[PDB]
């Protein structure tokens, strides 16, 4: 029963991740409906600081590309 | 379905479809580094992988 | 006499004695001439600006405050205008405060609009005080959702009923709302969407 067992945990887990992005999604596309409505701001631009700074981080350059293809 | 019978437009909203794509996006490549680490590991003595 | 509370007694005792057209006149004339009007409204806006800058005492001056300004402007004629021009700008301005009141500025300020062409002061003063914060988006419930913010509470709906019922009474200014927002009267009637739709599950007949 354990061994093949393993099989829902995993299923489980998968499904988990993907409801967690729609879950994600939903929260996102209910804050954009509602909200604007063109109020936001505040908290948000901090929000957004947070965002920019991880994703051109990420961007760019450095990492991408000399770093994943010298090791591949 | 409400909110088109409105003025118009929709705003402010791209930035969260940024957000969620730039979430989504290190998910992406978490797998790439497990695809690599596997190989990684892959690549290591031969004639029986089945040996004690 | 000075003490708050008798203070408010008296402003209710002078409204009752507001009543004929003709008293009303007389109470018009007694805080002109031989307390004075002004001194009424300082009092108003004395109240709004420790209201604002601390963000029932008063709630009782308050009240008697606006009862009798509501019960005199009710009755009288061109005098109207000279209450009105003077708390039109010092009720408007308490509107924007919290307070519980609201209705009852509303009610009061009603009471104040004019017949003719004069009453753009007054629309302008509603337009800005539902407009002023609300983000609109180019839909509809945005601009619903102006209303519904500042119109929270059950008096401040029926006190602004009243206010429109008197505005809307015969005219308004073209391209109301300009720079602001779409403009024009349409959606002060889709908030009544929100009312009268709502109604029918009222609480309280």
């Amino acid at each position: 029963n354990q061994t093949t067992s393993v099989a829902k945990i995993a299923q489980y887990k998968r499904k988990l991740m993907d409801l967690s992005h729609r879950t994600l999604q939903v929260l996102i596309k209910q804050e954009i409906q509602r909200k604007s409505g063109y109020a936001i701001q505040a908290d948000e631009e901090q929000l957004r600081v947070q965002l920019d700074t991880i994703q051109g981080e990420l961007n760019a350059p450095t990492q991408f590309k000399g770093r994943l293809n010298e090791l591949m | 379905g409400t909110i088109y019978l409105q003025h118009a437009d929709e705003e402010r909203e791209k930035t969260y479809k940024l957000a969620e794509n730039i979430d989504a996006q290190l998910k992406r490549m978490a797998q790439d580094l497990k695809d690599i680490i596997e190989h990684l590991n892959t690549s290591g003595a031969p004639a029986d992988t089945s040996d004690p | 006499l000075l003490p708050p509370t008798i203070y408010i007694p008296y402003l209710k005792m002078l409204q009752g004695l507001a009543n004929g057209p003709q008293c009303a006149h007389y109470c018009f004339s007694l805080l002109k001439v031989n307390v004075s009007w002004e001194h009424f409204f300082h009092s108003l806006m004395l109240y709004h600006e420790h209201l604002r800058k601390d963000l029932q005492k008063e709630q009782d001056g308050l009240i008697a405050f606006l009862q009798l300004t509501s019960t005199i402007i009710t009755w009288s004629e061109n005098a109207r205008l000279a209450l009105c021009e003077t708390p039109v700008v010092v009720i408007l301005g308490l509107l924007q405060c919290s307070i519980p009141l609201k209705a009852e500025l509303l009610k009061t300020l009603a009471a104040f609009g004019k017949s003719p062409e004069i009453a753009a002061s007054l629309w302008q003063s509603l337009e800005y005080t539902i407009l002023q914060t609300v983000r609109i988006p180019s839909g509809i419930e945005v601009e619903l959702n102006e209303i519904e913010s500042r119109c929270e509470e059950y008096p401040l709906t029926r006190a602004f009923c009243q206010l429109i019922s008197t505005l809307v009474e015969s005219s308004f200014p073209s391209n109301l709302g300009a720079g602001l927002r779409p403009p024009g009267f349409d959606p002060y009637l889709q908030f009544l969407r929100d009312s009268v739709f709502r109604f029918r599950t009222r609480a309280r007949a």
